[PDB]
């Protein structure tokens, strides 16, 4: 049965040993080592140029973290003990202990400039500013996970009597605003499998009884998660909520199939890190245990793709001995169009809503547009090749450029379809009045 | 002028930026030789500035006569200067031929600090500190631990108002501060932490912590434990902490040719126990001699007793203790706990630290430092024989820095061979010294004088001396109850006409409460201020001094006639 | 003038220096993407241009002139990894006149990645230590048996590195030359 | 760019040889120092060991002080010239 | 039966192993003995004590037994770095053990590894031991062989291919043998 416990984004148990890691992010990780009966903590950053690695010791036993590049905050879940370091010298750290009822404890914490957030078992939400001064109190959903990118924060609740459910609300110093909340969330559960299988993997379920593996905002602050599992979610156009949706956009185990030559090396684990535009940042953990340990091994990138493929398919497609399985090229194409269609699409509404960070985005935009119409000339050429005038003139509608109509013209005389060579015309004259229009 | 433990790392920073130029050397480092804390200070301090490509020049100092030299001859450029192992006792700013007008590029006019084209930073373990150097000046800049303002504030007060105070009411004042720096003023030397450790600690703000920088920290605390063992018993806890910190995850995991570990384990108080022999390990150790009597047969019979009763044949006993037989090997944890309490000899169990690397198997600190001395030791008109000894003295930092690296393990090894004969060669003297009953026991302190012996060039070297002082120290603590007292030991040499001669404190046993402090010091500066006699005081440790063969009677008569003793 | 031993060979200084000039993938540490760069034998934009944890390429010397200090990280090539050395081992022993297709600086970059780049690697480094030397004992037993075909005309060589070749070089050109001017000197 | 074994006619080529090199090494191409190292530059910096009381010198980086058995930390550009003539080593 | 497969694969593993620093210091020792026809290595105690202590105890406690399965480990790597025929290859030890005067040697000290010195005083003339052996059986004209090694033998009696009490003799035409000296050490 389910029970409720402490989260932090990607931390690990102790396991056999006297130490672990707490959480993981793009900017570092934070990690931990029981001496007698006290602890010592480290904190690491990727960005050794901005940023000093250091250390210190906590007689509180914390066992909650997070992590920004502004300051570390730290909890204790039973005591209600916490802590706020700021990475700067300048403002020095501040300490509070937080009122909690009788087996009430702490579930997650988050940070903002100039916001801090708590939650608990008891569905119980207070929040402070960055000197401590409290601000509000609410009664919600108990809390399960908490992430925040600057002033924008995505929060997911969980209860027996109202299910699984997410919030999404920006703390603007302008104004505080709701974009969601507590709506229904599609997320696959773990709890069938730890029932059944009985797989002395029960101390990560123990650790982590929802099974989230992580969760955190992409480079370009869209919400994500990775599932129980080992997927991919991304949600889009969270900015309208009659458009707003959840969209699978990678499976960790239909990768490895495919590298370890289409086999079962279930001895292989992908633990995420973040998300960088479209390539996952991960650590390739092998053996009993599906998490990582120190010294901290290098991490990898892995670029995300469709859910498109068939094990079986791909096996007869197929039919030295570890060779990665070779795929149909209309399966290649037609995974290339929807991820150019999806890649294109988020970022057109990053652009349109938050512009260019950095000057030189549309430029990328325009090669995705490239790549979606020369995949689609590859599908209509194979239609053309099949003699299917119908799908090849729907196929004809979606694309974007005259220069690709041009080169469907050619296809189509090649393919000796005049019928289709006039309508194209047809399209391409219409198009070029609805262009001069 | 000094700085404190909260902003270590601000000189840091102010270093770095203040010798930025690549067109010059504009970092040197002053180190004191016939140091190993000093020795191993200057080497976490290189591999620090390496990383960061400043250029730098390194140069060792025997004392006081050659640092004059040395500062004289500098160059204007040279924006930074670190004093590494000496110095703290004495008025600096005195000593050297400074004036600060020489010396200021801009003065602050906000703060009224003076920024000083050359500075000059201070590491010493020794105390106390002189007031002028702290208190007074604007160029030098001394780090310490917090003894300073936990301390010196009477002392403090009474500086800055004797300053500022330049009739009944003048003539009190001027009595009271006066009257407080004296009392501050003449008390005996003393040490009172590691430099190498406080290095550390600047590491540990920093963030450069590593198992090299680590092993570097034990290497210099553990020189400590033979004359100081307060100090080491005071600093030890954190060592452990460091080590169970750094200690990879996945432990007890089977070798490899790369695999290297660092751990805590039992330590003997043993002569080098994984060299040479069993036997050999108990015969030359400093302690047993003074537990057992090693020096006569009534002793030595001791010896052979206890090994019949623990039940290892005496002929294994002498065996290598690398090829001695492993059954004994993993028993001897056991046997000792079962035997020792029958001789009084219960103190010969500790923890210690032992590193390992790859195959070529295991060795302590207790060892490193030893193999680490001899090699300072042995390492290979008047004024110009003077000259060419201290020279080839200095060579010898360099054939020391050399072997604590990895890759020259093959120096370490000889090291070793070095320091097993300088042992024989020390007991083969101490006991000709108590059979023939040199030592003369006068009422206020004990003296011995080598008037011969098989070699005694050996101990023209300070260190040497050093050794032979600390046998005979054991020797007269645990010999009978009553009478700790100061010890005077000297050494003729024939090329000279000069005894070499060094003033030893008492000590209490190793398992019994403020330390002592070795009062030596203002007593052979008193003498030698007065005194006729022919005399020389230029080393950096003010406790030991030299003197012409016709003027020691009357110098030591001079000396116990006084009351400083 | 020139020096007795360079008359005719490159040293293995020279070797390292030659390998040296070639593209390699690392992560850095730091951004620089917006002084610069300005170099003059190489592309300027990529080093211009670093993003911290953004995967780029550049030339080994200046990969290991940023590993001396923090901030950089260097990705192993793809060939160097236990797998790989397995099937190159295999292809070794099934074919046993044929040399395996390695590339032709193999030795050079793995004696320096070990020793510049140890803590780079995600297999264990004793086993790669193994694995490379079965690779060169198993080829210097073919090139035992290759010196038997020295003769008047030429002689056909693949997939052998440049270190390799370099170590022979005196020999192989020397004996050949000999056998040479026998076979002619019987013509004229 | 000592005499008494060779030939005169041979003590006076020497010289001509000397002149030809000065020759060459001045003029154009001069940014080259043809006179040089002949192995390729491995490190920027490096520590070398102070072998040789030569005193207090100058060279076109700057002024040095070679206290016997001293250890600098320099880079490699500027004391090659001095290794070669002999008071350095490379420790 | 399976201890004296255990054994050899250690001392095998024992030969494709050690390092130090970067150089398989026996491993490229046995190639280039090879390439001057010298079959043999000269392997060191403390390097096997470092390795393992519990090989070197199992060495120090029975080494006429012990002393030919490291032998024929040493040969099974000798082709693997040298072919895609070679004789048995010698083991040669040296050491650091305390020396023994050789007046104290006594019945505690028998079929033990022992470390002394001297002066040679005398040589004898090159003998021949047999190694590799053939046998022909005298009654059905049947034919085997042997393999001789020289740690402290005699021909057999079990006739084979009745067959008779001592049927056998040597074929010294098709039989491998190698040299023996006496030395006196005073
Ligand atoms: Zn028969």
């Amino acid at each position: 049965k389910f029970r409720y416990m402490p989260f932090s984004p990607a931390g690990t148990p102790f396991g056999f040993t006297d130490r672990r890691y707490l959480t993981m992010n793009e900017v570092g990780y934070v990690s931990t080592v029981k001496n007698s009966e006290q602890y010592s903590i480290t904190v690491s950053f990727f960005d050794v140029g901005r940023f000093r690695e250091y250390h210190f010791e906590d007689l509180f036993g914390y066992d909650l973290c997070f992590l920004n590049e502004k300051g570390t905050l730290f909890g204790q879940s039973k005591t209600g003990q916490i802590q706020y370091r700021p990475h700067d010298s300048i403002h020095s750290n501040w300490t509070k202990i937080i009122p909690l009822q009788a087996g009430e404890r702490i579930t997650s914490v988050a940070a903002t400039p100039v916001r801090v957030i708590v939650g608990t078992s008891l569905g119980y939400f207070r929040s402070f500013n960055q000197f401590g001064v409290p601000f509000a109190v609410e009664k919600t959903s108990p809390i399960v996970a908490l992430t925040a990118q600057n002033y924008r924060v995505f929060s997911v609740h969980y209860s027996q009597f109202h299910g699984l459910s997410y919030s999404l609300s920006e703390l603007g110093t302008s104004s505080k605003r709701y974009y969601k909340r507590e709506c229904p969330l599609p997320m696959s559960l773990p709890n069938i499998n730890s029932d059944m299988k009985k797989d002395a993997n029960l101390d990560y379920y123990n650790f982590n009884p929802m099974g989230i593996k992580s969760l955190f905002f992409s480079s370009y602050g869209d919400p994500c998660i990775f599932g129980s599992d080992n997927t991919l979610l991304l949600l889009s156009k969270w900015r309208s909520p009659e458009e707003s949706k959840w969209l699978p956009i990678l499976d960790s185990n239909m990768e490895i199939w495919k590298m370890s030559g289409g086999k079962e090396t279930t001895d292989i684990h992908v633990w995420p890190l973040a998300l960088a535009y479209d390539t996952l940042n991960c650590i390739l953990v092998k053996g009993k245990h599906i998490w990582p340990e120190f010294p901290l091994p290098l991490p990898s990138e892995m670029e995300i793709r469709m859910p498109v493929f068939v094990k079986s398919k791909l096996l007869e497609e197929n039919k030295e001995e570890d060779k990665e399985i070779q795929i149909p090229v209309s399966m290649a194409a037609e995974e290339e169009y929807l991820r150019s269609k999806v890649l294109s699409e988020l970022l057109t509404d990053t652009l349109e809503n938050d512009g260019e960070m950095y000057g030189n985005e549309n430029e990328v935009l325009a090669a995705l547009n490239g790549a979606y119409d020369k995949a689609l000339l590859r599908l209509f050429a194979s239609a053309c090749s099949d003699q299917n005038v119908e799908k090849a003139l729907s196929l004809a509608h979606e694309l974007k450029q005259d220069r690709a109509l041009t080169a469907a013209v050619k296809i189509s005389e090649r393919a000796e379809l005049p019928s289709l060579v006039k309508k194209i015309n047809n399209i391409r004259e219409a198009r070029y009045e609805q262009q001069l229009k | 002028m000094y700085y404190g433990i909260s902003q270590f790392s601000e000189a840091y920073n102010k270093i770095l930026r203040n010798s930025s130029s690549h067109s010059s050397c504009q970092l040197v480092i002053f180190v004191s030789c016939l140091n190993i804390d000093a020795l191993c200070a200057t080497k976490m301090l290189s591999l620090l500035f390496k990383k960061q490509l400043v250029q730098s020049q390194i140069v060792p100092i025997f004392g006081y006569s050659e640092l004059r030299r040395h500062y004289s001859q500098l160059d204007d450029n040279i924006n930074s200067l670190l004093l590494v192992g000496f110095g703290g006792v004495i008025d600096l700013e005195a000593f050297l031929e400074i004036d600060p007008q020489e010396y200021v590029i801009d003065t602050d006019e906000k703060s009224g600090e003076q920024s000083f084209r050359r500075d000059i930073y201070v590491l010493d373990a020794h105390r106390p500190w002189n007031l002028d150097n702290i208190f007074g000046s604007q160029i030098i800049q001394c780090f310490d631990d917090g003894t300073v303002d936990d301390t010196l504030g009477e002392q403090k007060e009474a500086y800055y108002k004797l300053l500022e105070l330049d009739r009944k009411q003048r003539k009190k004042q001027i009595h009271e501060y006066e009257g407080v720096l004296e009392e501050y003023y003449s008390q005996g030397t003393t040490v009172v932490n590691s430099i190498s450790a406080q290095i550390y600690s600047l590491l540990s703000a920093i963030g450069e912590t590593n198992l090299s920088n680590l092993w570097l920290n034990i290497l210099g605390t553990t020189s400590l434990d033979i004359a100081y063992a307060q100090v080491y018993n005071r600093l030890y806890p954190l060592l452990q902490d460091e080590v169970k910190r750094l200690t990879p995850s996945s432990r007890n995991s089977v070798k490899t040719p790369d695999t290297l570990t660092l751990n805590i384990q039992p330590d003997y108080y043993l002569f080098l126990l994984r060299h040479s022999s069993l036997y050999d390990s108990f015969y030359y150790s400093n302690y047993v001699n003074a537990k057992l009597s090693l020096w006569n047969e009534n002793g030595k019979k001791r010896l052979h007793k206890m090994f019949a009763r623990m039940g290892i044949p005496l002929s294994t006993a002498q065996e290598t203790w690398l090829y001695m037989d492993h059954s004994i090997k993993r028993e001897l944890g056991i046997i000792f706990d079962k035997n020792l309490d029958r001789y009084g000899l219960q103190d010969i169990i500790r923890d210690g630290f032992v590193r390992t690397l790859g195959y070529r198997g295991s060795i302590s600190a207790s060892e490193f430092v030893e193999a680490l001395t001899a090699l300072l030791e042995v390492g290979n008109n008047s004024a110009q024989k003077l000259t060419n000894l201290r020279k080839r003295w200095v060579s010898n930092f360099w054939l020391s820095w050399d072997a604590l690296d990895d890759r020259k393990v093959e120096l370490l090894n000889r090291g070793i061979q070095l320091a097993q004969d300088l042992q024989r060669a020390i007991f083969n003297t101490g006991v000709a010294i108590l059979e023939k009953k040199l030592i003369k026991h006068l009422r206020i302190y004990r003296l011995c004088v080598l008037q011969d012996g098989p070699d005694l060039d050996l101990y023209r070297n300070p260190l040497t001396l050093l050794r032979l002082g600390n046998w005979l120290i054991e020797c007269c603590a645990e010999s009978e109850d009553k009478q700790l007292l100061p010890m005077v030991l000297a050494s003729i040499d024939e090329n000279t006409d000069t005894y070499l001669v060094a003033g030893l404190t008492p000590r209490y046993p190793r398992g019994l409460k403020k330390p002592i402090l070795n009062n030596f010091s203002m007593a052979f500066q008193q003498i030698t201020a007065e005194t006729d006699a022919k005399v020389r005081i230029d080393n950096f440790e003010s406790s030991i001094i030299e003197i012409r063969r016709e003027d020691l009677s009357p110098f030591l008569e001079k000396l116990t006639l006084s009351g400083l003793l | 003038s020139l020096p007795a031993h360079l008359q005719q060979t490159f040293s293995p200084e020279e070797i390292q220096f030659i390998v040296e000039n070639e593209p390699i993938k690392i992560f850095p540490r730091i951004t620089t993407r917006q002084t610069r760069w300005q170099l003059i034998t190489t592309d300027d934009k990529a080093l211009n241009n670093m993003v911290a944890m953004r995967s780029t390429e550049v030339v080994l010397w200046i990969a290991l002139l940023l590993k001396q200090q923090s901030k950089c990280s260097i990705v192993a090539p793809q060939w160097l990894t236990t797998k790989e050395l397995d099937r190159k081992i295999q292809y070794e022993k099934t074919h046993p006149d044929r040399f395996s297709e390695l590339p032709w600086n193999w030795l050079v970059l793995a004696r320096i990645l070990f020793n510049k780049a140890k803590d780079d690697f995600h297999d264990p480094i004793h086993e790669l230590r193994g694995k490379i030397q079965d690779l060169r004992e198993i080829r210097q037993i073919k090139v035992l048996k290759g010196l038997k075909y020295l003769n008047e005309s030429h002689l056909q060589l693949d997939n052998l590195s440049l270190l390799e070749i370099n170590e022979l070089r005196p020999f192989i050109t020397e004996i050949m030359d000999k056998l040479r001017e026998i076979h002619t000197a019987s013509l004229t | 760019n000592d005499t008494n074994n060779l030939s005169h006619q041979e003590q006076e080529y020497l010289k001509e040889y000397c002149d030809l090199i000065t020759d060459l090494k001045s003029g154009d191409l001069v940014d080259i120092d043809l006179s040089g190292s002949l192995v390729p530059p491995s490190d920027v910096f490096i520590d070398v060991r102070v072998l040789k009381d030569a005193g207090e010198i100058q060279t076109e980086y700057g002024v040095f002080n070679l206290i016997k058995d001293s250890q600098f930390f320099v880079r490699q550009s500027d004391v090659e010239r001095l290794i070669q003539q002999g008071y350095l080593q490379k420790i | 039966d399976d201890d004296n497969t255990e054994i050899i694969k250690s001392f095998k593993n024992f030969i494709l192993e050690f390092r130090l620093d970067s150089q398989f210091i026996y491993r490229d020792q046995l190639r280039n003995n090879i390439l001057v026809k010298n079959y043999s290595l000269t392997v060191n105690m403390e390097h096997l004590i470092g390795y393992n202590e519990d090989i070197y105890k199992k060495l120090s406690d029975e080494p006429s037994d012990i002393i030919p399965l490291f032998e024929t480990a040493i040969t099974q790597v000798a082709k693997r770095i040298s072919i895609l025929s070679l004789p048995t290859f010698q083991l040669i030890l040296n050491s650091n053990a305390n020396q023994i005067p050789l007046r104290d040697l006594d019945s505690e000290h028998v079929s033990k590894i022992v470390r002394l010195s001297g002066i040679i005083i005398s040589t004898s003339v090159l003998s021949s031991r047999a190694t590799y052996l053939s046998i022909m059986c005298r009654n059905c004209r049947h034919t085997t062989s042997i393999t001789i090694n020289n740690f402290n033998v005699s021909l057999p009696r079990s006739c084979l291919s009745n067959c008779g009490p001592d049927p056998y003799i040597i074929i010294h035409e098709s039989s491998k043998f190698i040299d023996q000296q006496f030395l006196k050490l005073q």
